[PDB]
C-alpha cells in the first residue's frame, strides 16, 4: 500500500558520477543527501559542496558556483583550514548501506556537489542524490 | 496504472501589457 | 432576456453508489440530470461585435 | 533548519539516461517515483517497470527482471493492453517540472525502469529516482 | 580604541529639485 510519495518528498539526481547538477532548493524547507557506493572504492572520497543564486539572465538559472560556508553545533568543535563545509565519504563501504549527508545552513535556491581533487577517480563510482520534506509553495 | 502528478517547479513572472484605450476622437 | 432565451430543466442533479462492478473492497459512484436550452424570439437583443 | 532526511526517507537514482540501476526495496515498506526533465523533449516517451529476485546464485545481487503484473483500479476504463505495466510521461513537458508515480502492488525486493521501444533517444534526457518510507528492521 | 566622532562645521543645503507630472502628449 505505497502512498503516492513522489508529490510529499520527491528527490532529484544530484551527483551522477560524471557531471554535477543544479538542483532547486527553493521550492522547499528541508532537504538531504543520500550517498551510494556502486562498487569497491579506495582512499576515502572528498566532496565540496557548492551554491547558486539567481542569474541575473534567466530569473531561474542557478547562477556562479559559489561554496556554502561551514557553520559549527555547539560541540562541533572541530573545524576545518577554511569554512566551506565540506564532506568526506569514508572508504570502505558496500554498496548495501547509505550516508545520509545534511547541512544545517542553507544559502541560495541550487545546492550542488562536486568531487574534491585527489578524489574524483573514486567519486566515480559514487551516486548522489537529494530530497527535500516541505512543500512551502 | 501509473499516474503523473507534476505540480511543477519554477515560476515564470507574466508581465501585461494593460490598455487604458489610445487617444483619439477623429472618425475622417 | 425574459423572453429572449429560455432554459429547460427535465429532472434535477442524482447521484447514487452504482451497484454492480464494486467489489468488497472497491465502490463505485454514478450521478447524472437532465437540462437543456433554447432561443426564443432571436430579435429581442443585439450583438455588439467589431 | 533542514533535517537529515537521508535517513528517513532516504533516495536512489533510477535512470540516468544511458543505464538502469536495479534497487533494493526489501527494507522499506512504501515507495515512489520522482521524474524530471533536462530539455525539451520530441514524443510522450514511454518506459517498461520490471521488478527482479534474488538470485539463487547469491542473495545480494538481484536477478533477472521480469515485466510487473499491474492491478487495474476499479474504474481504470482502459486498462494495460498486454504490456502488463509500463509508464509513460505526457509529451510538451518541460525542466523544472518534476512529475510523481507509483505501482499500487509489488512482487519483488528490486524495482527497474527501463526505456520502452521507440522512446529510447528522447529517455536520454528524462532522469528518473526512487524514494523509499520504511524501516521495518 | 579610537572613538572617532566625526561632524562638520559647515554644511550646504540640501539643493534639490520638484519633479511634476510633466507634459501629457496623450498616447498616440
Amino acid at each position: 500500500m505505497n502512498f503516492n510519495v513522489g508529490v510529499d518528498f520527491p528527490s532529484f539526481i544530484a551527483w551522477d558520477g560524471e557531471e554535477s547538477f543544479p538542483v532547486k532548493v527553493d521550492g522547499f524547507n528541508q532537504f538531504g543527501f543520500t550517498f551510494k557506493t556502486i562498487a569497491a572504492l579506495t582512499a576515502a572520497t572528498t566532496f565540496n559542496i557548492f551554491y547558486h543564486e539567481p542569474s541575473d539572465a534567466d530569473p531561474c538559472v542557478p547562477g556562479p558556483a559559489i561554496r556554502v560556508p561551514e557553520v559549527p553545533f555547539c560541540d562541533t568543535v572541530l573545524l576545518s583550514e577554511d569554512g566551506l563545509a565540506a564532506v568526506t565519504l569514508p572508504e570502505t563501504v558496500t554498496p548495501d548501506s547509505f550516508c545520509a549527508g545534511t547541512v544545517p545552513c542553507m544559502n541560495g535556491q541550487w545546492i550542488s556537489i562536486a568531487p574534491a581533487t585527489g578524489s574524483e577517480t573514486n567519486a566515480a563510482n559514487v551516486q548522489i542524490t537529494v530530497t527535500m520534506k516541505g512543500a512551502t509553495r | 496504472m501509473v499516474k503523473l502528478n507534476c505540480r511543477p517547479l519554477c515560476q515564470a513572472p507574466t508581465a501585461s501589457r494593460l490598455v487604458s484605450p489610445p487617444c483619439f476622437i477623429c472618425r475622417g | 432576456w425574459k423572453t429572449a432565451f429560455y432554459a429547460v430543466e427535465k429532472r434535477p442533479m442524482f447521484f447514487e453508489q452504482y451497484e454492480g462492478g464494486s467489489s468488497a473492497w472497491c465502490v463505485k459512484y454514478q450521478f447524472g440530470a437532465e437540462d437543456g436550452g433554447f432561443v426564443g424570439c432571436c430579435e429581442h437583443g443585439r450583438i455588439l461585435q467589431i
